[PDB]
């Protein structure tokens, strides 16, 4: 072969890969978290932009936070071999680290330590992207006038 | 070996310790930009170069109106955190 350069990720797999989108909206009463009212419109939008990047797109709304755990587990427990990638969307209130399921909170770094190089071997060496619509925290930004 | 954090990217909707804005009838700030930079570029841009068109159109093109002083007139930046090791793009 000519040289070969080990600069980009190889993306030729059969699959792209699943891109899972997880759109709470809807959240329990002792939670004291309002309905997310326009999360739907970004469900929707997610779902068609990665449909034509070749995803295997998979939504699923209002799942507590048990249920959270399980799918990234199972997920994760899946066999990725012919897949380029893997994508989760978390669309959810949220804090600093903290994704909430309908009944309470996940942490992120439970969800994402699925996916680690020595707990995922099928996704070792392959970009595992995590898209977080959330806040992180309170704080406002006032903006500078330019 | 490799780390075992290697190859993930966080593409957040925001700051770390800020809030993330949300439109009623538009979605969020963050995610109807990333939806439009990936329409217009996946086909040509690096990855990283995307969520940086992404990080310009939300700090750019949106700020909050609210009747509460405190909500009023702000703005967000997204924050992409890479821990990748290899350029990405989605065509081949
Ligand atoms: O720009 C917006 O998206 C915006 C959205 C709202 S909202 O009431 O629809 N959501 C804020 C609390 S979830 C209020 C003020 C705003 O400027
Ligand atoms: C503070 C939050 O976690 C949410 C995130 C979301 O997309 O709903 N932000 C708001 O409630 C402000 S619209």
């Amino acid at each position: 072969s000519g040289i070969s350069l080990d600069n980009s990720y190889k993306m030729d797999y059969p699959e792209m890969g699943l891109c899972i989108i997880i759109n709470n909206k809807n959240f329990h009463k002792s939670t004291g978290m309002t309905s997310r009212s326009g999360t739907d419109v970004d469900a929707a939008n997610l779902r068609e932009t990665f449909r034509n990047l070749k995803y295997e797109v998979r939504n699923k709304n209002d799942l507590t936070r048990e249920e959270i755990v399980e799918l990234m587990r199972d997920v994760s427990k899946e066999d990725h071999s012919k897949r380029s990638s893997f994508v989760c969307v978390l669309l959810s209130h949220g804090e600093e680290g903290i994704i909430f399921g309908t009944n309470g909170p996940v942490d992120l770094k439970k969800i994402t330590n699925f996916f680690r190089g020595d707990r995922c071997r099928s996704l070792t060496g392959k970009p595992k992207l995590f898209i977080i619509q959330a806040c992180r925290g309170t704080e406002l930004d006032c903006g500078i006038e330019t | 070996k490799i780390p075992v954090d290697a190859d993930f990217l966080y593409a957040y909707s925001t700051a770390p310790g800020y809030y993330s804005w949300r439109n009623s009838k538009d979605g969020s700030w963050f995610i109807q930009s990333l939806c439009a930079m990936l329409k217009q570029y996946a086909d040509k841009l690096e990855f990283m170069h995307i969520l940086t068109r992404v990080n310009r159109k939300v700090a750019t093109e949106f700020e909050s109106f609210s009747f509460d002083a405190t909500f009023h007139a702000k703005k967000q930046i997204p924050c992409i955190v890479s821990m990748l090791t290899k350029e990405l793009y989605f065509y081949h």
